[PDB]
């Protein structure tokens, strides 16, 4: 793999700590007093890292990140396990809450507390017909399952002396914390991992000493009872026998450097890396019914020390039948287990035969983790460095492009399901099959249930548009997809609002009259007739008609420009394409045409205030007019001759009537990617962008030369919205209700 | 006749989307008739010198803190050789006087060596609240040169 | 009759009649009558 891109700063050691979000943010500790902060990463801007205080007192050993995103636990060795929340919704302004303490150290990992949902990817078994039985649901329990039947959330943490720390986190908002011995006889815990077994989640707390001492599995139940938590705990069957404590070679491999669960809610198999002075051997095991008991499921040669170990996280199902297609077609991703050496490798080993299946021969790793798609490493380098490494869905080999295309299919369609983040996807799409992935894209959209296709008619624009930005041959597309979710935006923002007072018989919403009025019965080329066949009972209080007025001139403004373009005077293919020639998009703007009409019958301040040449002109009528035309001619499937010489002529004199506007256009930015290189890797500076390759685009209201207002940022999108809702406080909150968590795209908002 | 604008424009400084009002009213108009759019200081003072008067920095001290310490020596033909001089600079200087280190450790034998003194010591007195090094150095030329009187 | 020419980037420059007013195209500005013509001519140019 190469280095995606490595960043690193302008410039004793202690263990570090990284942790992968479901979205794209890493979190890691960076001990360069700046030696105890939290480092959030955008992942798709490096450049500009968040460095929260984190006001911890000793080194942050176990970071952890929420099951959704939004939420990060850091761990000190002083014991305050303390819980960061997105304060007011934004991805790069953390803020410190409800947490809880133990003075010992808490050593072994953070857990947070597992859903119900878990998950399941029949990997190539079915990666050919649709989407339930490509990725499936498994029917784990939660912890504590709740009182009414959805998971409780909260947080175990062992600390070194056994204890363990359970803190449910209470809906109302406050803790419910607990402490209670693992067993009896306290002992020294100092290596140590949480998994949860689907039963019921009776969560098993593994617990090693250092050396030739038994690794002492754990059982610990959650017991919300009385008001007050409870924590039962029961032994399990114990596994000495690194299985190098035997073979003679005594003390070749005195001490365990790491031991993890190879997944959590993947409990009965563990890996455990012993290691020395330049030597480590790590070993998987399985607890089998013979009576429980452990024993070798693989063992590796000896190695030179391991640095960081870094589990796969991405749910592929261990079936004989899968890995046997797996192997067949390649699909490697989620059979990858990354170990990082002392010397300055990293490996990739099999996760159940623990043979190599790359290496990257290349100061060493001190904190490795991998993506959710197992496509990009994170190595926090140890003088002070960051790369993000490509791990291909096969191991570099050349196999067909038909191959890589379903490859690369098939973890888009299972990031659209679980709307994770695809940012590591499009690290591996070449330039060259763009244009085929968003063909395949189209197609299996097409195909599935017209009923999912709701769940995905907001995601499928936004892959389309990501995948689009690259291949030079279609950037040109990517505004257009944007356009068009703002456009399905705003439409369904509109016709929302109308609540009338009749429902005259039938079930007919004003939206649903809109639309079938509009589309099938008046196709009238002229206005105020369309305004006729309706009925005019849409009634907002006129306050909102006119918060309603920053929105509705860009309708007003996109339709001049739309019908602008259409003499196509710009040699290369035009930023308003696709939009013109058969576009359904012709029909929303219709109807967004009527209803402009229909509202500045009551309050002629909500309109669209275009600058005319003539000055009785009645621009919204002549406008109106030139859509229904270009309406006619493109509602029927076939017809080329929608541009009939008439329409052309025109629209070429739109600028003679009106002033052609100068729009935002948002993509607003071309991101990291579409920019990395084949294979070249790319240095960088933390807080110093990249040299070289205003519009507050969801208010439509213009900041000046400067902004003088503080103000959000899509981190994928591009967009740039002011942060403090600036409006008076009569203010369409259909809006800025609308994107105060993700925005349209679906992206996080970072501060400016 | 500006007065309409003033109080216009003076009303709503301070509305958060008085940009926008000001960018959809003129922008239109306004595209469609015109188009598109060691102190440092010290160091230059030590470098003009007289050469007569070679100065180094005080191998005692680490000159690196705020202020840099002195160890003058006066040559030229024509004078008399005579004590360093210590010198202080108080790094917020200008505006600041470098101090002067007195000892009778240093003249109290001789009288040629005293008569410096008591003449340094009281031009030194008489010099005006805003001594540069060059001050304190051309000072001390003047004494010695009193001083062989 | 007052043509304006407008300069731009890297290469052209352009033409306008400057008497009709540019807000209007009913007006002619203020004392400056239009140029019949002049825009076939441009354009032959062109």
């Amino acid at each position: 793999m190469d280095l995606a891109y490595v960043c690193e700063w302008e410039k004793p050691s202690v263990p570090l700590a990284c942790a992968w979000s479901c979205r794209n943010l890493i979190a890691f500790t960076m001990d360069l007093d700046l030696t105890r902060m939290i480092h959030i990463l955008d992942t798709e801007h490096p450049w500009d890292l968040h460095s929260i205080p984190s006001e911890h007192h000793e080194a942050i050993t176990c970071l952890e990140w929420d099951q959704s995103g939004s939420r990060l636990l850091s761990a000190d060795a002083d014991g305050q396990i303390k819980c960061w929340s997105m304060a007011d919704h934004l991805a790069n302004s953390w803020e410190s809450s409800v947490g809880s303490l133990v003075e010992g150290d808490p050593i072994v990992a953070l857990s947070w507390l597992h859903n119900g949902v878990k998950l399941a990817l029949h990997v190539e078994k079915s990666g050919a017909s649709s989407f339930g039985e490509k990725f499936s649901r498994v029917k784990f329990s939660p912890s504590l399952t709740l009182f009414g039947g959805k998971p409780m959330e909260g947080w175990i943490a062992v600390t070194v002396s056994g204890l363990v720390t359970v803190s449910l986190l209470k809906p109302s908002g406050q803790v419910l914390t607990s402490t209670e011995s693992l067993c009896r006889l306290r002992g020294r815990v100092a290596l140590a991992d949480i998994a949860f077994t689907g039963g019921g989640n009776i969560v098993v707390a593994t617990a090693d000493g250092s050396s030739a001492s038994p690794v002492q599995f754990y059982k610990v139940c959650v017991s919300v009872v009385s008001e007050k938590c409870r924590i039962d705990t029961e032994i399990l069957p114990s596994l000495f026998m690194r299985c190098t404590t035997d073979l003679n070679r005594k003390d070749k491999f005195p001490a365990i450097t790491h031991l993890k669960f190879l997944a959590r809610d993947m409990s009965e198999q563990v890996l455990l890396c012993a290691s020395s002075q330049t030597s480590s051997i790590v070993e998987c095991w399985s607890l089998r019914k013979e009576i429980l008991k452990w024993r070798i499921l693989s063992a590796t040669n000896d190695l030179d020390r391991v640095s960081a170990v870094a589990l796969p996280k991405l749910p592929i199902s261990l079936t004989n039948t899968d890995l046997k297609v797996a192997s067949d077609t390649q699909f490697y991703p989620g059979l990858g287990l990354a170990l990082a050496f002392h010397d300055g490798s990293v490996h990739i080993v099999h996760r159940l035969s623990l043979q190599t299946m790359a290496v990257f021969y290349s100061v060493h790793l001190k904190a490795m983790q991998l993506s959710w798609t197992s496509l990009a490493l994170v190595g926090i380098d140890s003088h002070g460095k960051l790369s993000v490494l490509r791990l291909s869905p096969s191991m570099g080999h050349p196999l067909e492009v038909g191959l890589a295309l379903r490859h690369l299919l098939f973890l888009l369609e299972y990031c659209m399901v679980t709307g994770y983040d695809w940012w590591d996807i499009l690290l591996h799409v070449q330039p060259s099959m763009v244009q085929s992935l968003v063909e395949k894209l189209h197609e299996e959209y097409t195909r599935q249930t017209a009923a999912l296709q709701q769940v995905l008619s907001t995601r499928i624009l936004a892959m389309k548009a990501s995948l689009c930005k690259l291949s030079p041959c279609t950037v040109t597309r990517v505004c257009d997809y944007h356009t068009k979710l703002f456009l399905i935006a705003i439409s369904s923002t509109l016709k929302s609002l109308l609540r009338p007072h009749f429902l005259n018989t039938p079930d007919k919403s004003p939206g649903d009259r809109l639309t079938e009025i509009c589309t099938k019965i008046t196709d009238v080329d002229i206005d105020k007739v369309m305004i006729n066949l309706k009925t005019e009972e849409f009634v907002l209080d006129m306050n909102t008609l006119q918060a309603l007025q920053q929105l509705l001139q860009w309708v007003g403004d996109f339709v001049l420009y739309l019908l602008a373009s259409l003499p196509n005077q710009g040699s290369l293919l035009r930023p308003g394409h696709s939009f013109l020639r058969d576009g359904t998009s012709l029909g929303m703007l219709r109807e967004l045409m009527v209803v402009i009409r229909i509202w500045g019958l009551l309050k002629p301040s909500c309109l669209p205030v275009y600058t005319a040449t003539s000055d009785t002109q009645d621009s919204m009528s002549l406008l109106f007019r030139l859509l229904t035309k270009l309406w006619i001619c493109c509602r029927d499937e076939g017809p080329a001759s929608e541009p009939d010489e008439a329409l052309v002529d025109e629209c070429c004199l739109l600028p003679s009537q009106l002033l052609i506007p100068s729009l935002d256009w948002l993509p607003a930015s071309d991101g990291l990617v579409s920019r990395l290189q084949p294979k070249q890797p790319l240095r960088l500076q933390f807080g110093r962008a990249p040299t070289l390759p205003k519009i507050d685009h969801l208010r439509r209201l213009h900041l000046g030369a400067c902004p003088t207002e503080e103000c959000k940022a899509c981190t994928r999108c591009g967009c740039v919205t002011m942060l403090k809702s600036p409006n008076r406080t009569t203010a369409v909150k259909q809006w800025e209700q609308r994107w105060i968590k993700n925005c349209l795209c679906g992206g996080l908002w970072w501060r400016v | 006749l500006c007065q309409p604008l003033l109080d216009a424009v003076l009303a709503n400084i301070r509305s958060p989307v008085f940009n926008h009002s000001l960018y959809r009213t003129f922008v239109p108009a306004m595209t469609a008739i015109h188009g598109p759019p060691i102190p440092s200081v010290l160091q230059g003072e030590v470098a003009r010198l007289d050469p007569k008067f070679l100065v180094n920095l005080d191998p005692s001290h680490c000159s690196n803190n705020g202020t840099v310490h002195l160890i003058c020596k006066l040559d030229d033909k024509d004078l008399p050789s005579v004590p360093p001089l210590e010198l202080s600079v108080p790094a917020d200087y200008p505006a600041q006087s470098p101090l002067w280190i007195d000892r009778q450790w240093q003249y109290d034998a001789n009288p040629f060596l005293q008569s410096v003194h008591r003449c340094m010591t009281s031009r030194l007195l008489q010099l005006p609240d805003k001594h540069s090094v060059t001050a304190l150095l051309n000072t001390w030329a003047q004494s010695v040169h009193q001083a062989c009187l | 009759y007052c043509i304006d020419i407008y300069c731009r980037s890297r290469g052209v420059v352009a033409i306008r009649d400057g008497a009709y007013s540019l807000f209007d195209n009913s007006k002619l500005v203020e004392g400056f009558y239009p140029a019949p013509g002049l825009k076939t001519f441009l354009n032959m140019f062109v």
